[PDB]
């Protein structure tokens, strides 16, 4: 199998013949490709990564004055632990008294307005039982049908505020990703096509000496896969310089706002896939260009 | 000749006028006792109105506490519940919340914001009800105070008129106290004066006499029915109304002091002893300072409460079976001609009316129209 | 092993280069193709080799018709002949050793055999001194001789030369013609298009003249 | 004069010689250019919406009973009008009486609860120097605990969260933008360089007679601007078509979750700037690439 | 006007193309340049043009030393010279009218004069019918004559021909030589490098011979 070795040697020599032309082509492929691989940090890190629950209606029924310490278990024995519910958030009586004081609601009226009649209640976490939309909905009033709980401030939450992200955001970023994953194909294909167009003369010369249809192809394919592979490898060398640099900024805003979002890098399971995809793109572009320019010299 | 007659007339001129003035203006003193009876009824009404005004002042103090402390402190609280939108609260909070809302949605739904406003509305309804009730209680206290004040003004006018009348009658009473009488004159003119006083007493007794006989007959009928029920193998228990009707004036009974004490005070004279001359004493006399009361020796109907010479506006409350221990020199009148008064319950507060110098409760134990010994008539 | 039966070739545009050319060349036969400038010589050689397609008539090569050849069987026709072009059609980015050795590589020969055969064929024209040079570092006659060395390196069955002795002086032209004759003494049919009158006057070979696309020479 | 026409005609001739190659190059340039334009659109629209939402809060020091007309004048001479303050919002007494009545809180208690003790709100927007939370920090407490008003309704650091979000939508989008402009830089440069390398065979003009370097250059400069300009022209058409697609869906979501804050396009000045910059970059790349060849074809 | 004084040229790599060349050529003097392959003829013509730089000695053209010419003055020297190369060095994507006319475009001449002069120069070599064909649609001799027509169009002062007859038959070779003579009878200095003998034997002109970069004639 000396043909494979000879073709690889020819492709390597052709690439090394113009160091400034080869380097300036690898440079544009790597920069045009780090954008998909750095914008994938955002949708893998942060978004999805730090998924903190959602506006779920833990809101529940409002208990009357009959609620007490014993009635808390009784409500649990009926709706807060027997019907659809996961957790217990019964802040009855003094529990939602100092917390209500230190919230946005200012205190001091309790010492003046006799006693605060904080309408009793108990936020719940509708477990599978009532979790289901309809499992709640109808049985949501059935959940109310438990112990006392005069009222039922059970709510919904999320509202349209949970649409200005599943809608506007759910299309624009995908569109941008599609744009980038078309740009990379286009730039690799254009570079390889122009490389073959530069040396079409040798194609013609060695075609009219005999040769074959496949002999002329191999040095151009191996030189088109090696251009995509070498341009993707430098994008992985990059896109870690940028992400580690960006880690400092994200770490600073972690404490200022609250929960500390943790940044990370690209994994091997996606690095290998990226290298393979770029190699295949370069190979297929080289095949297309050479086959197009091989039917030109067939009078 | 004529000189002897002129001298005799001059010596015997003014005795009859003095005695007549004494008796007539002692009757006028008893009339002053009746006027003081009207004034004392007005004074009891004024005391009831003063108790009502004191209760209204206590209710005004309770209204002060409840509603005015509501106003001051609990309306600092109410306007702070409203300040949760006006003063250091809310300001129409519509700002979007951040991720992980620590309440701040349950807050505005029902918690330190939403249930704050809900309990504020509940307490505002409660305070509107409290303000309406404060207005209603102020109207009620004002009505009570206006009743008290109108009664006080009317009673003050009536008491001023009665005081002028009593001043005139007191001048008359002094004119009465000017004179005295003699011995055989005592026998004759005292028979006459007692006849007049007992004539007033018997007018009152004829007005209020049927009650004792009716009650005695009712008690006898009740006893006969109870006895006949046993003869028929049953028990005849009179109803509440029947028992009340039967036992109203069932009679005085044996004198044993089982009735209410008419008044507390020392006793000076004894029944059947030497009171005035050879005539037997009509009954025991409670000799003490003026103002000590007197009443019947047992439950019954008042036989007399009106102006009478010597005994004043005597409350001759008949204890039944003819026993009427009169409230000598009484200065009041409660059970007039037609009404009734029991033992202890005085048809008139005794005093120094009718010419008597002080309260001498000459409780005459009239048994079959004759004086009886009242010494064993005190047991409790 | 070359037969032209009423061949005609007109290029796109309206220039009738070849009209009614018929002739025959036997296995192992030399001939000279002569004509004026613009006559139709390189067109005839292109038709034989396989580069161009006739508009009419038939071309028979080695007894098999090639007037309508598939694009898959052409490389097995162009492999039996050694063609010497007029532009010298070199790979200017390779060495001259690689240029001469590429036919053996195409045919699939070994390594030491490639080295020996390339050295022999480069010695036969005098360019062994310059086997490490790129074709930019050669004169015109030396590039011509590199092409000639490339042609004969694979022991062909036909030699098709297109003015192979231009840019060469008379001594070198005679040497190249002697090399062609020594290849033809083995049984290689030669057909050499030439503009030289002195070179052909001193030898007795069949001479196909061609006057404005009309053979009338044989 | 005539040389300009001849050079332009030659540039157009060699552009139209190979329609597929020039079309592919233009497509690559336009695809690589439509990304930063969309990023700048979304950044500008988000910035406009954020500026319209809330520039600064109106939280101030809550006044005690010491506040009056003269005390309000003193508070103006101290903080409300002399210290960091943009406007005056002294709503003392009846000013914050009807406003509180028509606010979310129900009124009418004034007729019953004697007199409403409305505070003397003295809202003022601090200047840029005092706008900063770090600048506020102690000074904000110092301004609150200066004189007059007793309590202090401090801010919830909503401005700080907006500032951190802006810093992210700054640093990160700035790095994305510089990456995109580098990408288009290299795409234009490489395409022009490779086209000149293919048509390099015109050493003949330089060798033949005194075709000075100025004469040789002009067909290549004008053919470099025509390539960058056509890339920018196709991007503007492609960019605006794309946003119209992702506008109707985006605008509807904004209406549900608030107000329909739609997406605008580019002003005429922005389009002219883009076209001019692309043409300039193409001209520079053509100059560099040609001067590279004019030196290695010399003795 | 041409003058070489002990000029030598060793190409980078260790190949002494020329050594110790010295000669003088007056205005309006025709001469031939002959030698074997690889002698160093095209190198002499390149030194005269300015494409290559001598490693020693001095070169004078029209009385101005050009051995150390700058890079901003080579254009005017190359304008004063009409040269035809061995590769014909002609643009493959322009009509032959444009190829012949580019020297006039560079010189800065009007339009009617360009059309008239290009027609005359194309007719002199017999190509006027092909004024619209691209160079790919010509033969070897026709491309040669396109190069000749481009050279002689600008009425030069020195004409440097580098084998302008190879690829042309004998009648065309005589026609080309007669054209160069009709240019030289005005006062144009012609230096013609060639190694065909039937042309430089029937005409008596000075002949400079080279043999491995040493002028054996002068
Ligand atoms: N590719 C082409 N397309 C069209 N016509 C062509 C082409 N090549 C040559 N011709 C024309 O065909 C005719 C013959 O050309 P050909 O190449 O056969 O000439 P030739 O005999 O090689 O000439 P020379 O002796 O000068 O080399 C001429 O009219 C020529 O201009
Ligand atoms: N670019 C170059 N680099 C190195 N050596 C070169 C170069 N061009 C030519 N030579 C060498 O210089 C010498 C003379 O070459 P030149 O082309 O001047 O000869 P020539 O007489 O024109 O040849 P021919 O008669 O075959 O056309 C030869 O040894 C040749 O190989």
């Amino acid at each position: 199998n000396e043909q494979v070795r000879y073709a690889f040697h020819g492709a390597l020599q052709d690439l090394k013949s113009k160091p400034f032309a080869t380097f300036l082509t690898v440079m544009v492929i790597a920069i045009s490709l780090t954008l998909p691989s750095v914008c994938y940090m955002v949708y893998k890190n942060v978004n999805q990564a730090a998924t903190q629950y959602y506006p779920s209606p833990q809101i529940t029924v409002y208990l009357q004055k009959t609620l007490d310490d014993d009635a808390a278990a009784g409500v649990v024995a009926q709706l807060q632990a027997e019907q659809g519910v996961e957790k217990v958030n019964y802040l009855s009586r003094e529990d939602a008294l100092g917390e209500f004081r230190n919230w946005s609601g200012f205190g001091g009226a309790l010492d003046m307005l006799e006693e605060n009649p904080l309408p009793a209640v108990a936020v719940v976490i509708p477990k599978l039982d009532f979790q289901g939309t309809e499992s709640l909905n109808t049985l949501r009033d059935r959940i109310t049908q438990i112990n006392g709980i005069d009222e039922v401030r059970m709510d919904d939450s999320w509202f349209a505020r949970l649409a200005a992200l599943t809608g506007l955001v759910g299309r624009v970023s995908a569109m941008i990703g599609v744009l980038m994953v078309a740009a990379v194909f286009l730039v690799i294909g254009n570079s390889v096509r122009l490389s073959i167009f530069a040396r079409r003369d040798s194609i013609n010369v060695q075609k009219l000496i005999g040769a074959t249809d496949g002999f002329i192809l191999r040095p151009f394919l191996y030189g088109g896969a090696l251009l995509g592979f070498s341009g993707a490898l430098l994008s992985l060398i990059l896109s870690e310089i940028l992400v580690l640099r960006l880690s400092s900024a994200v770490a600073e805003v972690a404490q200022v706002f609250g929960t500390k979002f943790d940044i990370n890098g690209l994994s091997f399971d996606e690095c290998l896939l990226l290298l393979l995809v770029c190699s295949m793109i370069g190979w297929v572009a080289a095949w297309l260009a050479t086959v197009q320019h091989l039917r030109h010299f067939t009078p | 000749l004529k000189s002897i007659q002129a001298d005799i007339a001059a010596k015997e001129r003014a005795v009859r006028q003095k005695q007549q003035q004494r008796a007539s203006l002692l009757a006028q003193l008893k009339k002053q006792e009746e006027a003081i009876s009207e004034a004392t009824r007005k004074l009891r009404e004024t005391q009831n109105t003063l108790n009502q005004l004191n209760k209204q002042i206590d209710e005004m103090n309770a209204s002060i506490a409840k509603l005015e402390q509501q106003k001051a402190a609990q309306e600092r609280s109410l306007a702070a519940q409203l300040d949760a939108a006006f003063r250091q609260g809310e300001h129409t909070g519509i700002q979007l919340i951040l991720s992980g809302e620590e309440s701040q949605r349950g807050q505005r739904l029902q918690a330190y914001f939403g249930y704050l406003n809900q309990a504020r509305q509940e307490t505002i309804a409660q305070l509107k009800q409290t303000r309406e009730e404060v207005a209603m209680q102020r109207a009620e206290l004002e009505e009570k105070q206006s009743e008290q004040q109108t009664l006080l003004y009317e009673q003050r006018a009536q008491q001023a008129k009665l005081t002028q009348a009593l001043n005139e009658r007191k001048k008359t009473l002094a004119g009465l106290e000017s004179s005295i009488q003699q011995g055989q004159q005592q026998l004759s003119e005292l028979r006459a004066n007692e006849s007049r006083l007992r004539n007033s007493i018997a007018r009152a007794e004829a007005a209020a006499k049927a009650r004792a006989e009716r009650e005695a007959r009712e008690a006898q009928a009740v006893r006969d029915r109870q006895k006949e029920a046993t003869r028929k193998g049953t028990t005849y228990k009179p109803t509440e109304s029947e028992k009340s009707l039967m036992s109203r004036t069932g009679g005085l009974g044996a004198p044993r002091g089982q009735a209410f004490w008419p008044v507390r005070g020392p006793t000076l004279h004894r029944y059947g002893e030497q009171l005035q001359g050879e005539l037997r004493w009509k009954g025991m006399v409670i000799g003490a300072s003026e103002g000590t009361e007197v009443k019947a020796i047992a439950d019954g109907r008042v036989i007399l409460a009106d102006w009478l010479q010597g005994y004043g506006l005597v409350v001759v409350v008949e204890h039944g079976k003819g026993d009427m221990s009169l409230y000598g020199y009484n200065q009041s009148a409660l059970v007039s001609v037609g009404s009734q008064v029991r033992a202890g319950q005085p048809i008139a507060l005794v005093g120094s009316s009718g010419g008597q110098g002080r309260p001498s409760l000459y409780f005459e134990i009239r048994r079959q129209g004759q004086a009886v010994n009242p010494q064993p008539w005190l047991g409790r | 092993m070359i037969r032209f039966e009423h061949v005609s070739k007109a290029y796109l545009g309206g220039r009738q280069a070849l009209q009614g050319v018929t002739f025959h060349m036997q296995p192992g036969e030399m001939a000279f193709l002569t004509g004026h400038s613009g006559a139709g010589k390189s067109t005839l050689l292109k038709l034989i080799c396989g580069i161009e397609r006739p508009s009419a008539g038939k071309i028979w090569f080695s007894g098999h018709d090639i007037t309508r050849l598939k694009n898959r069987e052409v490389p097995f026709l162009r492999r039996q002949i050694g063609m010497i072009f007029q532009d010298h059609h070199l790979l200017m980015d390779r060495t001259v050793y690689d240029n001469v050795a590429i036919p053996l590589i195409i045919a699939g020969a070994s390594g030491d055999d490639i080295r020996r055969r390339v050295s022999a064929a480069l010695d036969k024209v005098g360019l062994l001194d310059k086997a490490k040079n790129f074709p930019i570092q050669l004169s015109g006659g030396e590039q011509q001789r590199v092409g000639i060395a490339r042609a004969v390196v694979n022991k062909p069955a036909v030699l098709l030369a297109d003015q192979p002795t231009g840019n060469l002086d008379d001594a070198l032209s005679e040497g190249i013609l002697r090399l062609f004759e020594e290849f033809n003494r083995v049984g290689v049919t030669v057909l050499m298009a030439t503009h030289d009158i002195n070179l052909i006057s001193r030898r007795s070979y069949r001479m196909l003249t061609l006057s404005d696309g009309h053979l009338h020479g044989g």
